[PDB]
């Protein structure tokens, strides 16, 4: 699983 | 009762969340020293309680925006060995604490921290607390209004 | 270099965990005034992130065995107020914490910590650090070689 770039209310 | 001195924050951190450890001994000591290995200075800790029904939970530190990703390539590279099945980063936190102490005689406090934060909207994305500090990791743009909401609520 | 100062230990405490908190404004704040509601001192607080999936997260808090039931019990009455799926109760935890100044610069110890506990097969259920303090609950039966453990990692407790 692809880590999650969280954070930035973005796509 | 308790004595608060002041009220913190902080916006030059990141989360990093190893999603899904497993909850037997020696997986935090794997993430750790992967985390030193890569000579990234720690903040905070925090690990909550696994459930039964996956045998597994996540740890979260904070550290500086600026090593973050050094800690996100190191703990990715060591996947198998770790056996975790995914990374979070946010490196969009505030993290904003309320500073003093004696607070473990009055529960009252940190419902009122809470019920200032909540009273404007901020959510509490996380929260550890000891004798001294109760800290809460928000987002970024609402840390002035929980530095402002917490500066009211206790006076400071 | 960090100073280390001390290996503190505590069988006093159970752990009680609210599960499935929206993680929503507004949410702590019941969980927490209820438990003030009730005259509860609470030690240990501790709630990690929620992820996309559910939405949702937990709350654990550590409190006196003594008062441990009536934390519950409150919290339970208030359920469908709060709206969080399940209460956990532990009253079986040890406490042990290292105590220091400077830990922050120092990731190791941390590191070091951890592997002292997993070189004794003591399992770490719960973690709460600092840059003054490194806090775990493990199984109460297993405080005893964990803070041995600890005392040879860093050569405290002469
Ligand atoms: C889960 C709880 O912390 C929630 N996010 C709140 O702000 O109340
Ligand atoms: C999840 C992690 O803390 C594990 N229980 C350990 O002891 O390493």
């Amino acid at each position: 699983e692809a880590t999650v770039y969280a954070g930035t209310g973005r796509l | 009762d308790p004595i608060l001195t002041g009220v913190a924050h902080d916006r030059s951190e990141a989360k990093v969340t190893i999603v899904g450890l497993p909850d037997i001994p020696g997986y935090a000591a794997k993430v750790f020293r992967a985390v030193a290995d890569a000579d990234v200075n720690i903040d905070m800790v925090l690990q909550n309680v696994s459930k039964v029904e996956d045998g597994k939970t996540d740890i979260t530190f904070t550290c500086s925006r600026d090593v973050g990703p050094a800690a996100v390539e190191k703990l990715d590279s060591l996947r198998n060995e770790i056996g975790f099945s995914q990374l979070l980063y946010d490196d969009h936190i505030g993290k904003v604490s309320l500073i003093g102490a004696g607070m473990r005689s009055h529960p009252g406090v940190t419902a009122t921290f809470c019920e200032a934060l909540a009273a404007v909207g901020v959510n509490i994305e996380l929260i550890s607390t000891s004798e001294i500090r109760i800290s809460v990791l928000c987002r970024d743009t609402e840390l002035d209004k929980a530095v402002v909401a917490l500066h009211e609520a206790f006076g400071l």
